[PDB]
């Protein structure tokens, strides 16, 4: 389609259309022009994302100012579901209006996925990808390619040929996902990682993760082209909160240790060397003697070692680090800061410092001094960057302890250090945790949320749209709770708060077996199990609370029968293992016989996967998620969240994981042909009916309250049975799929108002 | 107040000289109480009236039973012609109960190598009633599925109080993407005429290969009942028919030659068909005032069609059903009968 917004053609790529979207639409374009932040409520159960995208190609295009735009991903799935999405969208562009477009825009998700060279692809750990394909094409490595090239110079070889090619102008025109990009570059032989970060300065539009964003010192490289004040986009970010915590920070000891070695590592590389090659050492030196050596302390084109754990290369100073200048100096007073933590590290109890409570503590332990704190990571910069190390593995640890100086040289007041002498789920034994964390979100978020007024967050589950204005205070515009039009029910909403013996089941109570619920929960699991085709999952709370459940669940005679229906895969802890469970279950959905998955709503599965007809039937949320299982992480953090923000815990607490709670949902439907059950499983949601994204709570309607399971098997029965009918009215649909350019034009006509 | 299926638009083609086989579930979850005995006794039950249904309506199409038990394909009745084997293979299973788990995968490919054998014109064609909520399948299926295709194996399934993807992919795929054949009833009423619903041919549009001349003849009757004898029970046969070539005997039938080798069908047979062939427009309600026609039935003969103005009565239905192309009125059950038993649409039939 290609209709108006009072502005602008809508090269829309999907005939039929969905009224919402226009709503959806029509408001961000009125928040495009006037800036503002102003997030949305969009049931991602339609396309929000070609709602979105619809309007900002042709925003992009129509207008002539924004030339760019930024749209920030909460995961490479994200990335790739939106990737495709655009080159179909910009594909159906070509299609129906020539071409005059000359738009490429793509998406950097890290080194791992995009080493295209064998070797470190198949080495696991990012750091490690990090630091080979440092170790390719790497400033001293480089130089150990071009100055001394030797058999010790290892390397992607693309970022040469790729420099040879690539970095004039970019490859034609492609918005190329990694199904397009991960080929394409193999062909030319390329490891894209580099594509895009020389093409970092091209770009008009850009998806990542929101670190990337927000991640300072990957969120470093920020360019006015890349940023100036173009267009913000803000998916799924729910969750963004948590990611701003990024700034977390906590210290194994043992891995500490190993850095003492490192840093003696580092005493005798330092040592040995200034023995040897001194002269460019004191030349670095008189590369320090002249100041702050903006040269080559900031622009290094394959060398900086350390990251900027500070802010976007912005929170630092000029005035050299003193006597620190000299590496002597600067090493040893490195070795006062580890032994201090090292002193630090066995305190008897549990512990919480700020920082400036700490600070002068530091000097008070050993006369140390900030300014220098944080000049530490720059100047472990260089001092590495001068002596091309075989390994990092000892160095991340050293340039973790340089970040947390730099850290703990750099902020306060809004963020703590704590040490609980230990782990306590097997307390009383030496793991002391000296965990130094971020309390606000909002700080984080405020640089880039101070850069462009352009600023637009939406997830398929805001609810509820304050929490976020207030945590992060930010000035908002408009923000709309979408209710999702259905002329039919389209997917079903339950809640269990009690069984058929009307036991209320809960999960608050413990992290233990109050024999009545789980026997009972067996009985709800099951006979679900019976009754849906293939296509099923349900959450827990934690893990190991899952465990239990299992564990007493095998030993009952449940899970056998339920085994004559279905398959079951359980959710692990390691990812690899996840991932291949995954896809077959997959299989047996889209399969014939049927399957089941279980796994946990905090879990990395409730962040990334989704759900569509086959792939989920219905759903189950086995109690309400919470997370106090944990320490004073959260309560120190709610002491400056309540103390500021006229917060309390429960607010954070409810809310957060209804946050979470639905959070599993929104993946449960696709397409507006799809539909499925979604039921809940604890008492408190009766309580809760109250904190639902909008849509949902329409969705949900007040008999199902507090339903045993006998009255919910009997709706899902039906339902079941009623929708799996041809339900295709196929006339009434006008209304809620908008006759194509014509009810829009009509209806919107009609919706002039 | 009207439900019409609109246009009677093969237009032009439909499947006649079918071959359907007939595949029920047989499992416990067949054994489950949504139907009185259970569904399976009412399956078996609305199972035997689609015989003689069926072969009413399709005397000149073979077809064959399977069931699905213990997660095995068991055929229960080779595809043949005569009902009445078929029709008592029936009551002999009605009796005897599903055990284990149902295996589509076993069915269809049971099914595929029993279609192989019949004629390139004669619709090869499978039906389902499946019961349970997932399968057991012994080996791949969606591989399984595309060798159906490559067979021109259309397949009709008539789910039970759900919908399972692979089946709704199955028929999807199997009628050239083109789907309706996942029905799954909501009602038992509905099970009585989906039923019947499979009982006539099915295109919709189609692909046109070389639709060939069928070879076929014709028998004639007996008089000497003594002389009883036979050649394809080879029992004493009091008296039948005669092969037009092959000149030997016959147990009464449409049967093959079972000396030659040909179809061999009266014509009735043929005219079962017709119907079938060029069906009529519905009979359109009339108009509340504009209708004015005689005071009487035309193909039945019931003096009302309105009420003679009685307020709510009169204006609320000109029960005048009435045919467009001879545009002569007609009965209510006549039209509903006209329809439905002979066509042959009298108005329409003189003039
Ligand atoms: S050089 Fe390129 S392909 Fe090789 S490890 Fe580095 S980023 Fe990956
Ligand atoms: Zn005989
Ligand atoms: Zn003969
Ligand atoms: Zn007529």
């Amino acid at each position: 389609m290609k209709f108006y917004i009072d502005d602008l053609p809508v090269l829309f790529p999907y005939p039929k259309i969905y009224p919402e979207q226009y709503n959806y639409m029509c408001d961000i374009k009125k928040t495009l022009d006037v800036g503002g932040n102003s997030i949305l409520e969009m049931p991602s159960g339609t396309g929000k994302t070609v709602s979105l995208l619809s309007l900002t190609i042709a925003y992009q295009m129509h207008y002539p100012e924004h030339r760019k735009i930024i749209y920030c991903s909460r995961t490479m799935s994200e990335i790739e579901k939106a990737l495709v999405e655009l080159e179909n969208l910009m594909d159906y562009r070509t299609k129906e209006l020539g071409y005059q477009e000359d738009f490429r825009g793509l998406g950097l998700t890290s080194r791992k996925n995009l080493c295209l060279h064998p070797e470190v692809s198949k080495e696991r750990k990012g750091t490690v990808v990090d630091e080979k394909c440092r170790r390719m094409t790497n400033g001293q490595a480089k130089r150990k390619l071009e100055e001394d090239p030797e058999a010790n110079v290892e390397l992607c070889e693309y970022h040469e040929n790729l420099y040879n090619i690539e970095v004039e102008d970019y490859l034609p025109k492609g918005v190329f996902s990694f199904e397009k990009l991960l080929k394409y570059c193999e062909e030319k032989t390329l490891c894209p990682y580099f594509i895009v970060r020389r093409m970092i300065s091209l770009c008009n539009i850009i998806i990542y993760s929101y670190h990337y964003l927000l991640d300072p010192k990957i969120a470093e490289r920020v360019s006015n082209e890349v940023s100036k004040d173009s267009i913000v986009i803000f998916d799924e970010a729910h969750n963004i909160d948590n990611v701003c915590i990024s700034l977390s920070l906590d210290l194994t000891t043992d891995a500490l240790r190993r850095a003492t070695r490192g840093a003696n590592a580092l005493d005798e590389r330092i040592s040995e060397v200034r023995k040897v090659d001194s002269q460019k050492l004191q030349d670095e030196y008189e590369k320090l003697v002249q100041g702050l050596h903006s040269a080559d302390i900031l622009t290094d084109q394959e060398e900086p070692f350390v990251e900027t754990p500070v802010l976007p290369q912005d929170l630092l100073t000029e005035a050299i680090p003193g006597n620190i200048r000299r590496a002597e100096h600067f090493v040893s007073f490195l070795k006062r800061l580890i032994e201090y933590l090292k002193t630090r590290m066995k305190v008897l109890h549990v512990i919480s410092e700020t920082p400036k409570s700490f600070l002068q503590h530091l000097k008070q332990l050993t006369f140390i001094e900030r300014k220098p704190l944080r000049f530490c990571s720059e100047r472990l910069s260089l001092l590495v960057r001068t002596l091309e190390v075989t390994e990092v593995e000892d160095f991340t640890a050293l340039k973790d302890i340089a970040t947390f100086a730099t850290l703990i040289s750099t902020y306060e007041e809004g963020f703590l250090l704590i040490i609980e002498p230990y782990e306590i789920e097997n307390a009383a034994v030496p793991n002391p945790i000296m965990r130094f964390t971020c309390l606000d979100a909002s700080i984080a978020i405020k640089p880039v949320f101070e850069r462009f007024s352009s600023v637009i967050i939406t997830s398929g589950t805001i609810s509820p749209l304050d929490m976020y204005p207030r945590m992060l205070n930010f000035k908002t515009v408009l923000q709309k709770s979408y209710a999702m039009t259905l002329a039919k029910k389209s997917f079903l909403p339950m809640i269990i708060t009690k069984g058929s013996d009307q036991v209320a089941i809960s999960s608050r109570f413990e992290i233990r077996n109050d024999p009545s619920i789980v026997r009972n929960y067996g009985s709800m699991l099951v006979e679900f199990a019976k009754i849906t085709p293939d296509g099923m999952v349900v959450f827990f709370p934690s893990y190991l609370y899952m465990e239990s459940i299992v564990s007493m669940w095998q030993t009952m005679g449940i899970l056998d029968e339920v085994w004559k229906h279905k398959l079951i895969l359980v959710e692990t802890p390691d990812a690899q293992e996840t991932s291949l469970a995954l896809e077959t279950y997959r299989k047996a959905c889209s399969n014939g016989r049927g399957a089941i998955l279980l796994s946990v709503a905090r879990g990395k599965v409730s962040e990334g996967i989704d759900f569509d007809h086959q792939y989920g039937r219905t759903v189950l949320m086995i109690g309400i998620p919470f997370q106090y299982t944990e320490s004073r992480i959260l309560k120190a953090r709610l002491e400056f969240m309540r103390e500021n923000y006229r917060i309390r815990e429960n607010d954070f607490l409810s809310f957060d994981a209804m946050r979470h709670a639905a959070q599993c949902l929104g993946r449960v439907l696709r397409g507006k042909d799809d539909y499925g059950v979604m039921v809940l499983a604890d008492r408190r949601f009766s309580r809760k009916r109250s904190q639902l994204p909008k849509w949902i709570a329409q969705g949900l309607s007040d008999a199902d309250l507090n339903l045993s399971t006998d009255m919910a098997i009997s709706n899902t029965k039906q339902f079941l049975r009623t929708m799996a009918q041809p339900t295709d009215p196929k006339d009434q649909e006008g209304v809620s799929v908008w006759s194509y350019e014509d009810l829009i034009k009509h209806q919107n006509s009609r919706k002039d108002q | 107040k009207k439900r019409t299926a609109k246009k009677n638009i093969t237009p032009y083609q439909r499947g006649i000289i079918r071959s359907l086989i007939l595949t029920l579930d047989c499992s416990e979850a067949m054994l489950e109480k949504d139907l009185r005995p259970n569904r399976h006794a009412m399956i078996i039950q609305y199972a035997i009236d689609f015989v003689h249904e069926f072969f009413d309506q399709n005397p000149i199409s073979q077809m064959g039973i399977i069931i699905m038990r213990n997660g095995l394909a068991q055929l229960v009745s080779q595809v043949s012609g005569n009902p009445q084997d078929h029709i008592d293979a029936l009551k002999s299973i009605r009796k005897q109960e599903p055990k284990g788990n149902p295996s589509l995968q076993n069915a269809l490919e049971m099914a595929r190598g029993l279609l192989l054998p019949v004629p390139a014109h004669c619709t090869r064609e499978v039906l389902i009633v499946f019961g349970s909520l997932s399968t057991t399948d012994p080996g791949d299926i969606h591989q399984t599925i595309d060798s159906l295709v490559s067979e021109k194996i259309r397949v009709k399934v008539l789910g039970l109080s759900a919908q399972v993807a692979i089946c709704k992919e199955l028929c999807k795929a199997t009628n050239y993407g083109d789907e309706s054949f996942y029905k799954i009833l909501l009602d038992e009423t509905h099970l009585k005429e989906l039923f019947n619903e499979a009982v006539t041919p099915l295109p919709v549009n189609k692909i046109n290969k070389g639709f060939t001349l069928v070879k076929m003849g014709f028998p004639t009757r007996i008089f000497e009942d003594t002389p009883t004898f036979c050649s394809c029970h080879s029992k004493l046969v009091y008296g039948g028919y005669f092969c037009p070539n092959c000149h030997s005997k016959v147990c009464s039938l449409p049967t093959v030659c079972p000396c030659c080798d040909l179809m061999l069908i009266l014509s009735t047979h043929l005219a079962r068909s017709y119907h079938h062939l060029m069906p009529l427009k519905t009979f359109a309600e009339v108009p509340t005032t504009e209708k004015f026609r005689s005071e009487d039935c035309f193909s039945c003969q019931s003096r009302f069609p309105x009420x003679x103005x009685x307020x709510x009565x009169x204006x609320x239905x000109x029960s005048r059903y009435r045919c467009e192309d001879c545009k002569q009125e007609f009965c209510v059950d006549c039209d509903v009968f006209i329809h439905e038993i002979l066509h042959n649409c009298p108005g329409c039939e003189s003039k």
